[PDB]
């Protein structure tokens, strides 16, 4: 219920953030890990569904859920995790990990002796994550399997109005 | 199941907010749940410091985080404001301090250090007044 | 007097919070709710 | 609502291993969960009592 | 200011921990003191 924002610094205790936070130099306020994600699911038959078809708006538009999704980053990485059960605190992140470790079941001492290693870790881990992606073209089928079903489902309904049904022709004014 | 017969832990699952307990009731074709639930009021802000070197070492709460109102550092738990003393019986050792960043400088008051102490004095008086005799 | 209008919806207040890496937060007081919620569990029996 | 907003114990629910944290992104008509999570590494055998 | 609290005696194991030696240490101080 609250939109939060992020904070102009951007030092994160040596990790690095910069592949998700939202990209000022788009037009759109997306991030680099979305604008990849839309660029990969593709979605004038539209304009020949006219025969009764319709597809209505979403009441949402797009810069609408990056907002939010905005909110949500810039809560969990500023707040941690209280945000979600009534006032938002604040955390620095080198020891909010801390208390993710003491939550895993191993003390403390372990994340600070090791700090920069991890930050070099996430970051290479959060860098290769885009590759994945990028390269090969099964990832996103999960997505892109819904609005072929629906086009399918679309042109099949169209399509059958063409079938004679057994009548003397399709065509309802020659009879 | 969850949220009756026990205190769950899925958080927004059986309420917003911590959760205490629930009570059911009945009504025509369906169940109506009341979710007594725990949130934090009004806060206060502090300036922390993840770890404590005194001795050379470093030092992490038992359980708790390191606060301080400007002058005096405290630890305390993590959802309501209850300081105490610092005392080796809330801290643990781990290393020494050369190595962690953020770390800061205090002074580490075990608890069974005066209570030794209530018998060094003893037995410092207890000398002291033997010297002649 | 009274009219219909439209616009554009809101999603709520801002509350920036300020993030600092030496800041924290601890509350002092507390509060217990009660929160409601209702789950159907059984349609109409039926027969025809 | 659990692996967002909180550190879930439930096992491989918030991704393979001990589970960290997550990030959520937006795509057309659907979501995208990043889970950070936690592996052991190499490891040694001794004898225990 | 807690309601139903009882009487009784708390026993910290530190207790007897020191009085095994301090006992023990004291009759040596009477041994010490007195010659
Ligand atoms: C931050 O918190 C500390 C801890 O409470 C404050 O230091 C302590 O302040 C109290 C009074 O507020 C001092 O108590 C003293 O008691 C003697 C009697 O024994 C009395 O004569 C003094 O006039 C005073 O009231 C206490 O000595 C002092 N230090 C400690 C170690 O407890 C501190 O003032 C707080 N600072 C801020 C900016 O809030
Ligand atoms: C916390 O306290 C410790 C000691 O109480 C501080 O270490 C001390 O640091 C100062 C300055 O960095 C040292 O003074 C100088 O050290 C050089 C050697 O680098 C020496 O050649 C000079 O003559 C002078 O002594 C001091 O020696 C050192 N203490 C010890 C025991 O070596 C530390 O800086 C404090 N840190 C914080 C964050 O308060
Ligand atoms: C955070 O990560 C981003 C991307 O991983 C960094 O941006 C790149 O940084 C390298 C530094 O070797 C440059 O060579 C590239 O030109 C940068 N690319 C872009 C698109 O900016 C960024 O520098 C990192 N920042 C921090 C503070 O770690
Ligand atoms: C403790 O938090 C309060 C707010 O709850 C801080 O007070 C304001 O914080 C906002 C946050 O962006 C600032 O924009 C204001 O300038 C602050 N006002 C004042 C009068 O400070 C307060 O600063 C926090 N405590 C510390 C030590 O920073
Ligand atoms: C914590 O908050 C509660 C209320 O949310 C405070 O209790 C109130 O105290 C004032 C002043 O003593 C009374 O006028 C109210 O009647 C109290 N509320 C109720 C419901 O009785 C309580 O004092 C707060 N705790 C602290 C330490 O400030
Ligand atoms: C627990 O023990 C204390 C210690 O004796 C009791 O406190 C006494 O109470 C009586 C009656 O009120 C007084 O006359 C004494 O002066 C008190 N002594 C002290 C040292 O406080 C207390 O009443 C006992 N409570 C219970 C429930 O047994
Ligand atoms: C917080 O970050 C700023 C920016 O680098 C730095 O100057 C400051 O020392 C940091 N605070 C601590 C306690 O390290």
């Amino acid at each position: 219920k609250q939109i939060y924002k992020t904070p102009p610094i951007k030092y994160f205790g040596g990790f690095n953030f910069s592949q998700i936070l939202p990209d000022p130099s788009k037009p759109s306020k997306r991030s680099f890990i979305e604008d990849l994600l839309f660029n990969k699911v593709t979605l004038l038959i539209c304009a020949q569904k006219f025969k009764g078809l319709t597809v209505l708006p979403p009441l949402l538009t797009d810069e609408m859920i990056a907002q939010y999704t905005s909110a949500l980053l810039a809560g969990t990485i500023t707040s941690g995790w209280t945000f979600g059960a009534g006032a938002a605190l604040q955390i620095p992140f080198a020891m909010q990990m801390a208390y993710r470790f003491n939550g895993i079941g191993v003390t403390q001492n372990v994340l600070y002796e090791n700090q920069k290693l991890i930050a070099n870790q996430f970051n290479s881990a959060i860098g290769k994550i885009q590759d994945s992606l990028s390269s090969t073209a099964s990832a996103l089928g999960k997505l892109q399997d819904v609005v072929n079903h629906n086009a399918q489902a679309l042109n099949t309904l169209v399509k059958q109005l063409s079938s004679k049904f057994g009548a003397i022709s399709s065509v309802l004014n020659d009879i | 199941s969850e949220c009756v017969l026990g205190q769950s832990k899925r958080v927004d699952f059986c309420g917003k907010g911590y959760h205490l307990m629930s009570f059911p009731q009945s009504a025509p074709h369906g169940v109506v749940f009341l979710h007594v639930t725990y949130v934090p009021a009004q806060e206060k802000n502090f300036t922390t410091a993840p770890a404590i070197c005194h001795d050379g070492k470093a030092h992490f709460p038992r359980e708790g985080v390191f606060v301080s109102n400007g002058t005096h550092w405290f630890v305390t738990q993590r959802n309501f404001y209850e300081p105490q003393i610092i005392t080796t019986d809330n801290t643990f050792v781990s290393g020494n301090c050369d190595v962690v960043i953020g770390i800061v400088n205090n002074t580490v008051y075990d608890p069974l250090q005066p209570e030794l102490d209530s018998f060094k004095e003893e037995l410092d008086k207890y000398f002291k007044n033997h010297t002649s005799p | 007097s009274q009219s219909i209008i439209a616009y554009t919806m809101s999603l709520g207040a801002e509350n920036s919070v300020a993030y600092s890496n030496n800041s924290i937060a601890i509350p002092t007081n507390f509060t217990i709710s009660v929160t409601t919620e209702i789950l159907p569990v059984s349609m109409t029996k039926t027969s025809v």
